[PDB]
Order: structure tokens, then C-alpha cells, then sequence
């Protein structure tokens, strides 16, 4: 009576964010220390589970 | 066929703008830029649905 | 007993909103990076449901 799941998981690394789609809500907030760039604009290459 | 008449729904034309409707019909943004949301008038208003 | 409804819907594509309608809402706050054009300002061309 002790059962076994299965379930499969769909994670994406890679993608880039439809054109109409990519703001920052409530202006910019997740603001640098001035004079260094912003990682947030790169294009992603990260995950975190 | 009484009434003629045609209930609207909830949409709007951009998704960022769109995803205050599901927060509820307080929280909701009408109007922002050229873009605009329209939430529904019909009788599955309340529903799960 | 089990029955059936109808609903007949209404969506607007390519509306603009009048002289007086737009706006932006605590001030300017969906606002891409710096260096890109809003596209916000520009006439929607969509819906999404």
C-alpha cells in the first residue's frame, strides 16, 4: 500500500524573453553600486534549483 | 437572443499589464500607456472558471 | 437536467486609448533597460487571453 511516483521535470536553461515581454516593474530597483554594469541585462546562461 | 448583447472578458494587450487581474479586480490596472485591460462583465465573473 | 448556456464575446484589437485615457500609474514603472525604446508606447497590435 506503500506506493511509488513517477514524475518528470521541464527546467529551461537557455532562453531569451519574448520582445513585448522584459521591463523592470516599480522602476529599476535590483541596482548595482554606480559605475559597474548591470549582470542583470546580459543574456542568462544560469539556473537555480 | 433576448437581450443583444455580448459580454466581454478579461484581456488586455500586453501580459504584463494583464497579470493584475488575477491578484483580483481591486488590484487590477486599468490603463497604462497606449496599451489598456479589459475585465469581464459576464456572469462567470465569480466563478472557479 | 444537465443543460447548456451560450455566451457570445467581445475583444478589441486595434484600439487606442483617447487624448485623455492614457497615462502611466506611480510613475513611470514598466521601463526597459537604458538605451532601448519603450515598447509600451507603441499601438498594440494584440490581445491575450
Amino acid at each position: 500500500l506503500v506506493g511509488a511516483m513517477d514524475l518528470t521535470f521541464v527546467l529551461p536553461l537557455g532562453l531569451f524573453n519574448p520582445v513585448m515581454e522584459r521591463f523592470a516593474a516599480h522602476a529599476g530597483d535590483l541596482v548595482p553600486a554606480p559605475g559597474h554594469p548591470d549582470p542583470r541585462a546580459f543574456p542568462p546562461r544560469q539556473l537555480f534549483f | 437572443g433576448l437581450f443583444q448583447e455580448a459580454y466581454p472578458l478579461t484581456c488586455a494587450s500586453d501580459p504584463a499589464l494583464l497579470r493584475s487581474a488575477r491578484n483580483g479586480e481591486a488590484h487590477a490596472r486599468e490603463t497604462h500607456f497606449a496599451q489598456y485591460l479589459v475585465y469581464d462583465a459576464s456572469p462567470l465573473k465569480g466563478l472557479a472558471l
